């Protein structure tokens, strides 16, 4: 199975974290926020993509030198 | 007599090269003419060389320097020289207008080389862009676009100049073709200019470190200088070498390896490492007229240092002040060009704009202010 | 100071060895492997650099024709592209061999018999270039009724061997061989 | 720009072309190119490489002949003008799926799938930008990215939205040396191949650079004691001055 | 600019009290800093001479003034070309820095504006 | 040493015809000697390293 | 302005006495060790300034300006960027 | 969306304006613009925006739905134009040409 | 006899710039003189064969060589024009000769 799968789980949950509980909170506010009426009818509408980057650029500074190594 | 010195032929190379009587103190930064001499030689070498394998016809041409790449033999190497020794040639040109600007070599009796040496970097500026182009990539098409419209901003004719530097409506194989031929042909025209500045030099002889006469202890120019030219040749080829045979994609822009498409321009549009500053200019002013004349007139205003430096004294060695002002104008220009790359966003706007002013107050007020104070406290400062 | 018979003191500088053979051969042994690096460095830039105008990649594909021989009828030269360069095939007669086997082999610049030429007497297979400076040879023309190259003035035989004229070989003949009786790989 | 339109940066992943004295990896150059031959040619052309490119770099000679001959390409008219096919040759290029630009979007909702010869070097980033793109796939799009129709959310690709949806999968292909397929290998090793692909010379430019950058120290350094030998007479002469 | 117009100018400032109260200490330490005397230099040496005027100039030194210019400037090129700097009795003390060739350059522009003006002449 | 110096270097045309016997010399085994330690650092990357399963 | 050996152009010299050794007697290295040690700092310090102060201003002056672009192209800074546009 | 048909090289955008788009186009005080037009001068019919897609300061092709007018932005110097195309901010100074194009039917514009 | 000498010269380049011209048209009259002219290498012993085949860059005259005559075409010409001010320099000690072959120095004009 895929290294990559479980390097990242592993980052997120340790060197991460603080990232990872970004993204969550972000995510939960906006589905929440799609979730509620006049979402379509709104000025902004607010995305997760800043965290999601901040997530992976993260992830990817931590894993980038172990995948390489088991392949 | 020396037949070095009897032969008509001999003798002017000897004038060049081996007797010409040279100041005895000149630093490394007198090795940049001779630098600039050695990327000549090798941009004819190795562009003679791509043109035997290049097709200037549209429909091949970017596929020929893919031929060039790949098929040639050590087609890569010649083809990486010539476009890292364009970047160098660049980095040697700004180190030899910046030697000129610091020692004042701008000043009598050596305008005439500074002025045709203005002339020769207008050449440089043109040729290294005409052969950017030949390359057909999307920044070639696009570079193409902009370099021959800048002639619309001259009204009323101006539409028509464009269309006929095109050879077209739009950039298309015409263009292609005839920046082919010149570019070709600017080299040879910027070699005659690089010896007209010599003769026009060798009434005065090099100016030197301290800025004083070096009439009274003159060296050979073989040789000591010849020698000393080696030393930044093969510092030269060293800096050449980690480009041209480990990075030789590191100047370059990757939208160059996509095939010239003139239905899109990339979104990332960033000219040359070394137009960046010009081209930051041209942003900064919101005309059209206005940004071309900003553009050109960025190196154009460099033919008036000699009248706007007041000094009696030549060059920066012995002016603090005017060393400050220098580093800051140096680093304005390094600003200008860093904001050449950025994208046209807040609030690098504005701040391109405040460089452009900085840039060009430089010649305009702060050089002529400085000069002209410092004159005054050499007088009474040594009283 | 004053005297100007007092050499000013270059006891930092001066080598005590200044004189020795051994002092001027080191600044030798720099100066000589100076040049041997630049040596070495021009002959291996020149070498490289130069090899771009050797053929390339692409251009060094070679052929393997195949040239079928029903088509060709008696007393004819045909035409092969191969490598740019033509291949004449000839189906020389009966009475063209003879004429061919005549001459003696002795007063030819470049003595060869027919024999040595073809494989089968009835397949004169050339590289149709002349020998000379590169023309192709009109065949059928010429003084030795063969094949005359228009440019200089020499004539080829019906072994396409050189007669007159300043071609100094005969028409090379390339490496053929006949898989079937009625086809030749070139 | 915002990060979406920028595309996130691809991490610096160490290959091993990397690094000045380092070649590719062979064995993952030929791994890489069987991914590219059972999963991007559907789409991709790879116009600028023949067959006998991969000789002596990823294949034998027979390998790569067998390859080729595989194929039919256009041969020169017969003896009646009409058109004919041949068996492929080493000289040939590989082809490409797609007859046309126009073929091409029509298989692909509207987008062009660029050739990949030239890719590494056509994108910021290189083999880490192929790498990253080819694995950066999330299962979900994050919260609140609207993507157009037709269009895979991936961070690496600038603007979120690519016409390309994930195509390695671990085990879509079966390595003939037995390397576990995961799409983390077949990434790399694809990634690895494609950087060939832009730059095939990278071998022997940079073997050639290490004897240059030996070759031009060496010379630097003489030539610096060779300059300092020749201005000693300069730098130590002293004057004595008597005003007349 | 012309040797006249900074020496007019200076003795401006040096008139003025307020102004020499506030230029003098400055003049004095870029002076210092600019470090002309740090290669054995007079200030007077570092004026550009390759013009007309200033070749005159140099011409009416005194033998003695101008062998001695020569020499600074022969000991200076070979400071620079060292990249080393006087010590001792090569640097110039302040009051070694004279303005020797400043009357003579005033004397030849003197000469040479009055040219200049009276060629623009009007009788009235 | 006065003798290495005499046969060598003492005339030009001995001097460079040493250089250049010298700078052959060179080329040759820099040639065999940077081979050899290419193939060394790159061990088991190169076609030759794994042209042998073929 | 400048002439050529024998009338370069110099103010008549006298009594410069000018002395050198053949660069073979010399040690072209001699003293090279104090000179790259301590003579490189005595250059370097004397012209730090000139190199420093415009040096650390312009990168401030980009410090500053990457961080307010940076800034405004994120979520907190949309306020900002709706002004500045 | 905006479509980019080639003609005579340069590219054409044809947008099929929304009504909404229209609405945000008839907006803006013609007096000040650089090049004062409305949309009704530039198009022929509302929902047919074509313009010669080539920029009006040198000559790049702005990239569509990106800008702060949200119409399309030169990337070259950072020239903004309108849903009417017409330029809004930046160096260019003429609004994107309207070539001379007919609707034969209501379904085919020909140029 | 200097500017004469460059002047032969001169004359060798301007026949090489005009024939590889020449082929440039690359019609049938210039394909075979492109085979003539590389071919004069061949003259040249035992190297003399690999030359030719180097100066077409192929084993005939082809597409490669057409474009490198182009290059070399373009160039020749400034070339020609060096050595054409190099036999005007050269010239100039003695200055022109005249029909009479006496001295001018007696009698010259502007
Ligand atoms: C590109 C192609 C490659 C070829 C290489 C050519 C570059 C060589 C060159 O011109 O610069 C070397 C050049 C050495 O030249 P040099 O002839 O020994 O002295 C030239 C200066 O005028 C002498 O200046 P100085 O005597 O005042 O010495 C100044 C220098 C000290 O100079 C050094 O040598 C170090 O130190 C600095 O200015 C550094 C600033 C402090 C940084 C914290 O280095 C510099 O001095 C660079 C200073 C620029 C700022
Ligand atoms: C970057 C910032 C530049 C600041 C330079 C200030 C002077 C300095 O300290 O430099 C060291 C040296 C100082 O040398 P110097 O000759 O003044 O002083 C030598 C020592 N004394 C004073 C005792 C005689 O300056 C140079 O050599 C400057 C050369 C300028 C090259 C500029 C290249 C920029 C390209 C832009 C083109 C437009
Ligand atoms: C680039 C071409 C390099 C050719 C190297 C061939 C030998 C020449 C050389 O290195 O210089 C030695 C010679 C002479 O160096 P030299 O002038 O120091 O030697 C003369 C003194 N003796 C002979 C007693 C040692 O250089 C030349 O003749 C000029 C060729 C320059 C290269
Ligand atoms: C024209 C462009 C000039 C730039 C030169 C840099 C290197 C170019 C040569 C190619 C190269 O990498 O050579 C290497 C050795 O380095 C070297 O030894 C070459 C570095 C030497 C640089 C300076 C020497 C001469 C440069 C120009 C002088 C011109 C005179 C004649 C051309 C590899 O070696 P290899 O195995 O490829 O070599 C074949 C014989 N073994
Ligand atoms: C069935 C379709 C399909 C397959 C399979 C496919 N691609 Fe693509 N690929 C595309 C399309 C379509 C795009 C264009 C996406 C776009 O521009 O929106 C693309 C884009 C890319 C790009 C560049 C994206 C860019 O930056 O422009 C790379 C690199 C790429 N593909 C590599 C691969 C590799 C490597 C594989 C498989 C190993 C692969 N592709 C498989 C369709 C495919
Ligand atoms: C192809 C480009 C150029 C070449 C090959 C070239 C070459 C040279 C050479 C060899 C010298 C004498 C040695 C030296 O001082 O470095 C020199 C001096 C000079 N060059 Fe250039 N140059 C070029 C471009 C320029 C440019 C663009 C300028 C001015 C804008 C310029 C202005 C000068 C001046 C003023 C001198 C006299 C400087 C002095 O010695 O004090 N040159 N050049
Ligand atoms: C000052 C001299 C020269 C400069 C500054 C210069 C600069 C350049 C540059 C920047 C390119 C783009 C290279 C790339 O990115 O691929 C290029 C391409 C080219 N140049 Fe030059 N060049 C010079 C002289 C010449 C000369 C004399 C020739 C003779 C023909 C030439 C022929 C070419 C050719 C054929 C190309 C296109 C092939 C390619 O891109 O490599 N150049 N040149
Ligand atoms: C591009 C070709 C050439 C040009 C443009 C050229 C131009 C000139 C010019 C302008 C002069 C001085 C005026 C005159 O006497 O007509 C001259 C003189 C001369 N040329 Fe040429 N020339 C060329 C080719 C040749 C050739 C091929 C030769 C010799 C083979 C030659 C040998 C001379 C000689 C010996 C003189 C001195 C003759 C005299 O005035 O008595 N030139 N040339
Ligand atoms: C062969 C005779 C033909 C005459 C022209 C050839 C070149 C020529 O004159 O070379 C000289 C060596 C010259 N250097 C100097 O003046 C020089 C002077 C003082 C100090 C140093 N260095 C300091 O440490 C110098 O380097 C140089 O590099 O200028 C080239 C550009 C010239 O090329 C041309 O103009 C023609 C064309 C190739 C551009
Ligand atoms: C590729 C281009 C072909 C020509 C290029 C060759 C080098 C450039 C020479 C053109 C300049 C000649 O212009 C003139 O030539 C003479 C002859 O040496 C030289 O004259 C110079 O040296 C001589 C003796 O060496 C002195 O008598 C004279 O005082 C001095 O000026 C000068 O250099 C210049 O005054
Ligand atoms: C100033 C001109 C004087 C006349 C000199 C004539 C030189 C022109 C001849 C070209 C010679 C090239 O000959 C050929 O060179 C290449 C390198 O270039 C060598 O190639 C060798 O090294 C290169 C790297 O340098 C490798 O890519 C290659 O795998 C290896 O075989 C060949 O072994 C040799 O067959
Ligand atoms: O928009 C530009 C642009 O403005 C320049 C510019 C920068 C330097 C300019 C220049 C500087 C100085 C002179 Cl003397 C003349 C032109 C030329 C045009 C480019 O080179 C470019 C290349 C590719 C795509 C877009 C562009
Ligand atoms: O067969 C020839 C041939 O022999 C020459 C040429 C060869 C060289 C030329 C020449 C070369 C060098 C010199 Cl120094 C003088 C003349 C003279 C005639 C041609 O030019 C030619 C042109 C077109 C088709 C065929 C031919
Ligand atoms: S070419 Fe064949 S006879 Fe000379
Ligand atoms: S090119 Fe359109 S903004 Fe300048």
């Amino acid at each position: 199975p895929d290294p990559a799968i479980a390097l990242h789980e592993a980052a997120a949950e340790g060197p991460c974290h603080d990232f990872k509980h970004h993204f969550d909170e972000c995510v939960e506010r906006v589905t929440k926020a799609q979730e509620a009426e006049d979402y379509d009818h709104a000025e902004y509408k607010e995305d997760c993509v800043e965290e999601f980057f901040h997530l992976q650029h993260c992830i990817n500074d931590n894993t980038a030198d172990k995948l390489f190594r088991v392949l | 007599m020396a037949l070095r010195k009897k032969n008509s032929l001999l003798n002017m190379a000897n004038s060049y090269v081996l007797d010409s009587p040279q100041p005895s103190n000149l630093n490394y930064f007198w090795n940049f003419g001779s630098l600039l001499a050695l990327c000549l030689v090798i941009q004819l070498a190795t562009g003679i060389t791509l043109a035997m394998h290049y097709t200037s016809h549209a429909s091949l041409a970017f596929d020929s320097v893919e031929h060039i790449m790949r098929d040639v033999n050590f087609g890569w190497f010649i083809r990486y020289a010539h476009a890292n020794t364009a970047s160098f040639f660049f980095i040697c040109i700004y180190a030899h207008m910046g030697r000129n600007i610091y020692y004042g070599s701008y000043k009598t009796p050596r305008v005439l080389p500074w002025s045709i040496g203005v002339i020769i970097f207008l050449l440089l500026i043109i040729t290294a862009f005409m052969g950017y182009v030949l390359v057909f990539g999307q920044m070639s098409l696009w570079g193409a676009t902009v370099i021959c419209n800048l002639v619309s901003a001259i009204p009323w004719l101006g539409e028509d100049i464009v269309h006929f530097l095109w050879g077209g409506f739009s950039v298309g194989n015409p263009t292609l073709q005839r920046f082919f031929a010149l570019h070709y042909l600017m080299p040879f025209v910027l070699a005659v200019f690089a010896l007209l500045h010599l003769i026009a030099l060798h009434t005065a002889g090099s100016s030197n470190p301290l800025g004083i006469t070096s009439n009274v202890d003159k060296l050979s120019m073989h040789p000591y200088y010849s020698f000393k030219d080696l030393i930044t040749v093969f510092a030269f080829l060293l800096m050449f070498t980690l480009f041209v045979f480990f990075s030789p994609d590191k100047l370059g822009h990757p939208d160059n390896y996509i095939p010239a498409n003139p239905m899109v321009t990339p979104a990332s549009i960033v000219p040359e490492w070394y137009l960046l500053p010009f081209y930051a200019i041209l942003r900064a002013i919101p005309d059209k007229l206005g940004g071309v004349i900003a553009m050109v007139a960025a190196i154009l205003i460099l033919l008036i240092l000699p009248i706007v430096d007041r000094s009696i004294i030549r060059g920066n060695a012995f002016k603090p002040i005017s060393k400050l002002l220098f580093g800051f104008f140096i680093c304005n220009f390094l600003l200008l060009g860093v904001l050449g790359q950025v994208h046209i966003e807040p609030p690098f706007i504005v701040l391109g704009q405040i460089c452009t002013i900085f840039y060009f107050s430089y010649f305009l007020i702060l050089l002529p202010m400085v000069s002209t104070i410092e004159n005054i406290f050499f007088y009474i400062g040594s009283l | 100071g004053k005297s100007t018979y007092k050499i000013p003191d270059f006891t930092p500088y001066l080598k005590k060895d200044r004189n020795t053979d051994a002092n001027r051969l080191f600044s030798y042994f720099m100066i000589g492997s100076f040049g041997m690096l630049s040596a070495a460095g021009a002959k291996a830039t020149v070498q490289d650099f130069l090899s771009n105008m050797s053929a390339s990649a692409d251009v060094l594909a070679m052929a393997k024709v195949e040239v079928k021989l029903g088509a060709i009828p008696l007393g004819k030269n045909v035409i092969i592209k191969w490598r740019g360069k033509p291949i004449f095939i000839r189906h020389r007669t009966s009475e063209e061999i003879e004429e061919a086997n005549e001459v003696n082999v002795a007063t030819l610049r470049d003595p060869q018999t027919d024999d040595e030429r073809v494989q089968k007497p009835e397949w004169l297979v050339m590289i149709g270039v002349c020998t000379h400076l590169g023309c192709v040879p009109i065949g059928e023309a010429g003084d030795f009724g063969g094949w005359f190259c228009p440019c200089h003035g020499s004539h080829y035989d019906i072994s396409g061997r050189i007669r007159r004229g300043p071609a100094p070989l005969n028409l090379e003949i390339p490496e053929y061989d006949f898989a079937d009786a009625e086809t030749l790989v070139i | 720009m915002t990060a979406a339109e920028h595309g996130l940066h691809p991490a610096e992943y160490p290959w091993p072309q990397n690094g000045m004295l380092s070649t590719f990896d062979h064995a993952s150059l030929r791994r890489g190119y069987q991914v590219y031959k059972e999963v991007c040619a559907a789409c991709h052309s790879l116009d600028r490489i023949a067959w006998r490119n991969l000789v002596g770099v990823t294949h034998t000679t027979d390998e790569a002949k067998a390859f080729a001959e595989e194929l039919e390409y256009d041969d020169e008219p017969d003896d009646e003008g009409n058109p004919r096919k041949r068996p492929g040759k080493l000289a040939d290029y590989i082809p490409g799926p797609y007859p046309n630009e126009q073929a091409a979007r029509a298989a692909n909702q509207g987008a062009l799938p660029p050739d990949l010869s030239l890719i590494a070097k056509a994108r910021h980033g290189g083999a880490d930008y192929i790498f990253a793109l080819l694995t950066g796939y999330p299962d979900e799009p994050p919260a609140g990215v609207v993507l157009a129709p037709g269009m895979n959310y991936n961070p690496y690709f600038p603007g979120g939205g690519i016409g390309m949806a994930r195509t390695l999968f671990d085990g879509v292909v079966e390595y003939e040396d037995g390397t576990p397929a995961t799409t983390s290998q077949m990434a790399k090793d694809v990634a690895a191949f494609l950087t060939w692909a832009a730059e095939p010379e990278h071998d022997e430019r940079k073997k050639l650079g290490l004897k240059a950058i030996i070759v031009i120290s060496a010379m630097l350094g003489l030539s610096v004691y060779i300059k300092k030998f020749k201005w000693s007479p300069i730098k130590n002469r002293k004057f004595i001055y008597n005003p007349p | 600019a012309s040797i006249t117009s900074v020496v007019k100018t200076s003795e401006l400032i040096l008139k003025s009290p307020l102004l020499s109260k506030i230029v003098v200490p400055l003049a004095k330490t870029y002076v210092k800093f600019s470090g002309y005397r740090q290669l054995g230099f007079k200030m007077n040496d570092l004026i550009i001479e390759e013009t007309p005027n200033m070749q005159l100039a140099l011409r009416r030194l005194p033998p003695t003034e101008s062998y001695d210019r020569v020499y600074r400037l022969i000991r200076a090129t070979q400071f620079s070309l060292s990249h080393k700097l006087a010590t001792g009795n090569d640097i110039t003390k302040p009051e070694e820095d004279d303005h020797y060739l400043i009357p003579y350059i005033l004397d030849v522009e003197a000469e040479a504006f009055e040219k200049d003006a009276l060629d623009n002449l009007e009788v009235v | 040493a006065t003798t290495f110096y005499n046969v060598f270097v003492k005339r030009n045309s001995a001097f460079v015809a040493t250089i250049l016997a010298s700078a052959f010399v060179f080329d040759m085994t820099f040639e065999t000697a940077i081979d050899n330690f290419w193939d060394r650092i790159n061990a088991g990357k190169q076609w030759k390293d794994i042209r042998h399963k073929y | 302005y400048m002439g050529w050996w024998g009338h370069m152009g110099s103010p008549p010299q006298k009594g410069i006495a000018g002395y050198t050794i053949s660069p073979f007697a010399a040690r072209p290295f001699a003293g090279v060790v104090h000179a790259a040690i301590f003579n490189t700092f005595r250059r370097t310090k004397n012209q730090a300034l000139f190199v420093i102060l415009p040096v650390s201003f312009f990168y401030y002056v980009w410090t500053q300006a990457s961080e307010k672009n940076e800034w405004l192209y994120t979520k907190a800074g949309r306020h900002e960027l709706a002004k500045a546009l």
